[PDB]
């Protein structure tokens, strides 16, 4: 029934068996020697960037709309990860995100988790710019709004059109997994690394963007608890750096 | 992966304690004064009594090694040259007869061993084999004396070991000479059955596993109270 | 080197001895007839019981004999005792009541006789009844038939035997022991009367022996109490 | 899932797959030729004692402490074991302990259950002496409790220190289960003969005793009912008397 | 009391709060000296090994 996983030897995670979703049908791996643009070889640092990184839980209400979250900004501070960020230059890495939500058989929901590459998003003043501040937190979740945003370098947080101006209907087309508080709990996506090079640099480029968004809103009855906790696991896999020696 | 050896049972249980210490003239006076006495049991020393209970059935052989000192006693009419002095040591089993006085007839019965020692030689030692009825001591007796659920409680009479009385052998006519008198007991062969929680509350009685409510351990300061913590430095920057 | 039990006199010990007398020839022993090997031997001997001493016979030959009185007595006891030698006033000063005094614990099974002293022509029955140490003695006939009995008949037979057991909850019996009406009864009564021909006496006599069973065990030796004074004879 | 149980073709019961304790590792068993210190050879009544003798249910609350029963005292009036008990003198037994909860899946609670064989125990006044009256009734629970006793000759009842003068925390040490509301339901334990003599008497000796006390204390919300009932069901095993015949 | 096993996790919202915390240092400490371990461990002088933890949720 239940299954244990411990990467790294510093984590334990538990899971039930359940579906797993793997990105777009590849798996994570290493840089083979056909594709490359660079000279020195990679160092590939796995002892302690392969281990999971729980994330801080988040409350599920009535009258909540969504969150996302950005990677690989989401581990900006989390570890030797982080300091790999910092001390290198270009980097690659695939990641594992883990989805559980805590509900009894008394409440209902529903909800959505995608991966968008590449989620470019627009401004609320459609004459100004976006800002960096506006886009993403470190490791704390950037909410969706129920109605229109009117600041002047804020990101627009309409939840139906997503913020990158499509309809949120259709976001199905993105990797991605269904919670339905009615049979399922959990979530698993695999995403592999994907960009039109090889390798870039971590504080620049926005791999893709994490999306929870319920469909169906929660309801419950008076004397039950008035949330419903989400908690997030990533666990990076394959990760690259460039070399620090001569040749 | 280091050794063991040193908390087994015979290691752990095998060491000599003192568990008497008594007086004795060599003259006149109030009869009592004039021999030593004790009751062989584990429950009068707290120390020992705490590691005897940590097992709730025990099987083990007695040796004991009797440590006697004599002075002389002030007064009037001080022996000038006194030979030497002996003592009598004897080992009474569970059932024999027990003095009442010095110089009575239990002191030479045929039942009981006895040692005769004289002073400046090596201290005299015994050994007591597993002299009872049962197949093992108990350390805690859950029940009565008597099948009508009436008597003394806690009481087993299983698990009696005798008595040794010590008396001087002289009969002295100049002065007085006080002897002291120390028992040093050591368990063999022991074998432990039935492991127990050590006691948490002090020990009030002998014959009673009576006691006052105690605390399960040292207050805190706080739930997240680590232990104390250190100044800035030269590590800490 | 020197352990501190080297230099006593312990005296119950088994050590050997110089010799007081060596280059002296002792004697060559004979055949005797009659060898002891054991005081079990002692005590499997059966030996007359003075089931009647009433303080008027104790210092009487009545005490042994039993009276077993005719005319028509209806359905009255004959006699009854409580097993336990070495304690009970019956059996403490026969052989195996002797033997086992002087060990304070025993254990084993008790062997009884019934002898009937009277005429050839005397005829009978009697219903001997035994209660385990648990329960009362048998108030009257028919609680004892109802138990564990025996129906002797004096006129087949002459000479009842019954061996009454061992069942206790430990394994040793102690003779300074309190224990009272826990230690079985044994009971005679009336089953019918006694039937003579014109010419033979009316009343007879039963004779009861006690010995010991195959199986015994004794421990501990101790001095006796038969014995009181403690003076030595002059 | 289920198993139902027939002993003494009188008794039927329940249970579902569970974790059963063997006592100190050794099985209940007759009495061998090796070891005896008596003659008449025991006879063995198994017909009716190897029966369930299921003792009344008790009611776990928000302020209990916990409870006690004397072995093989409970027992005195149950049946023919307690006919064996009076018309015999020696006994030996082994028994087999099953306790069951009945809560639903929205309480909570953390349950202890032990077997201490020879549990003495002090008394209020530390001169005076305990009573044959207040160590235990014949089937019915003694109740720990939350302060300090002062009796004369009633036993101390504070729960931490277990009436024995030992920390409560430490009681795992003998033979014992965890019943875990959140998990469990129930326990068993089978428990052998332990002693230092091959036979005693029933009514002297008092050859264990078994507790229930609660870690965490029961909770619940206010529709819900106010108690969790608790059954204790024992069935004796090879049980032996000693001999009523002659030789 | 018997509170002093029983570390106590309230609902609520609470953010990142410390549950509780310890010193691992059995014999010494004063929440592991009384126990079984801490107390076989105090009659000598010299001891050393892996300590074992295990947390249930009530």
């Amino acid at each position: 029934r239940v299954r244990s996983i411990t990467l790294g030897n510093s984590t334990i995670t538990t899971q039930e068996c359940a579906n797993v979703v793997v990105g777009y049908g590849v798996w994570p791996s290493y840089l083979q020697d056909n594709e490359a643009t660079a000279e020195d070889q990679p160092t590939q640092p796995d002892v302690a960037t392969c281990r999971f990184y729980t994330l801080d839980s988040i409350q599920w209400q009535k009258e909540s709309d969504g969150w996302w979250w950005k990677f690989p900004e989401a581990l900006k501070n989390m570890g030797l990860f982080g300091q790999n960020m910092e001390y290198h230059y270009l980097g690659r890495s695939g990641y594992t995100i883990h989805v559980q939500c805590n509900a009894s058989k008394f409440h209902q929901g529903c909800l959505l988790v995608v991966c968008v590459p590449e989620a470019e998003m627009g401004c609320s003043d459609v004459e100004r710019e976006v800002v960096a501040a506006s886009l993403s937190s470190e490791d704390t979740a950037k909410s969706f709004s129920r109605t229109e945003s009117n600041g002047q370098h804020t990101v627009q947080t309409v939840v139906y059109n997503a913020g990158m101006g499509v309809g949120v209907g259709n976001l199905t087309i993105f990797p991605h997994q269904w919670i339905n508080l009615r049979t399922n709990n959990s979530a698993t996506i695999v995403m592999p690394y994907i960009n039109s090079v090889p390798m870039d640099n971590m504080f620049r480029h926005y791999n893709f963007t994490l999306m929870i968004i319920p469909f169906a809103k929660l309801e419950y009855t008076e004397q039950a608890s008035n949330y419903v906790p989400i908690t997030v696991t990533v666990a990076p896999m394959c990760a690259e750096y460039n070399g620090l020696r001569l040749a | 992966y280091h050794s063991r050896t040193e908390s087994s049972i015979e290691n752990f249980l095998c060491r000599a304690a003192c568990v008497y210490i008594a007086t004795y003239a060599s003259a006149g006076g109030t009869p009592t004064e004039r021999y030593a006495s004790w009751r062989i049991n584990t429950r009068q020393m707290v120390q020992l009594r705490r590691k005897f209970e940590l097992f709730t059935y025990l099987r083990f052989d007695m040796e004991i090694t009797f440590v006697i000192t004599s002075t002389q006693d002030p007064g009037t009419q001080l022996a000038q040259d006194m030979p030497v002095l002996t003592h009598q040591i004897m080992y009474i089993p569970p059932g024999g007869p027990v003095p009442n006085s010095a110089t009575d007839f239990a002191w030479q019965s045929s039942t009981n061993p006895s040692i005769f020692w004289t002073e400046g030689c090596a201290p005299a030692r015994m050994s007591v084999p597993f002299i009872s009825i049962g197949n093992a001591y108990s350390n805690f007796y859950d029940g009565w004396s008597h099948f009508t659920q009436e008597g003394v409680y806690g009481f087993n009479s299983l698990n009696n070991m005798g008595h040794i009385y010590v008396r001087h052998v002289n009969e002295q006519s100049l002065g007085v000479s006080t002897s002291t008198l120390r028992v040093y007991f050591k368990p063999k062969h022991v074998r432990a059955w039935v492991p127990r929680p050590p006691r948490l509350s002090p020990y009030v009685k002998s014959s009673n596993v009576n006691f006052k409510p105690t605390a399960v351990t040292t207050e805190r300061k706080d739930i997240n109270d680590v232990g104390t913590l250190r100044p800035v430095g030269y590590t800490n920057h | 080197m020197l352990t501190p039990g080297s230099n006593q006199f312990l005296t119950s010990d088994d050590f050997q001895s110089p010799s007081a007398m060596p280059q002296f020839d002792v004697t060559p022993e004979m055949k005797i007839p009659g060898e002891v090997h054991n005081l079990m031997e002692i005590a499997e001997v059966d030996s007359v019981v003075p089931v009647n001493n009433t303080k008027e016979n104790i210092n009487s030959m009545e005490a042994y004999r039993i009276p077993v009185t005719g005319g028509d007595q209806l359905h009255t006891q004959v006699f009854g005792f409580q097993m336990q030698p070495g304690l009970n006033s019956v059996f403490k000063r026969t052989l195996l009541g002797e033997i086992l005094n002087y060990y304070a614990h025993w254990s084993g099974s008790v062997k009884l006789t019934f002898v009937f002293c009277g005429s050839a022509m005397a005829t009978g029955k009697f219903l001997l009844a035994y209660s385990p140490p648990g329960a009362s003695p048998p108030q009257n006939r028919k609680q004892a038939m109802l138990g564990t009995h025996v129906i002797w008949d004096v006129g087949l037979q002459s000479s009842c035997v019954l061996c009454i057991p061992w069942i206790s909850q430990t394994h040793y019996r102690l003779v300074q022991q309190d224990e009272y009406t826990s230690a079985g009864y044994v009971t005679c009564w009336y089953q019918t009367g006694l039937i003579v021909p014109p010419g033979a006496p009316p009343s007879c006599t039963i004779l009861c022996f006690a010995s010991a069973c195959n199986d015994f065990s004794v421990r501990n030796l101790r001095d006796t109490p038969f014995i009181e004074q403690t003076q030595l004879l002059q």
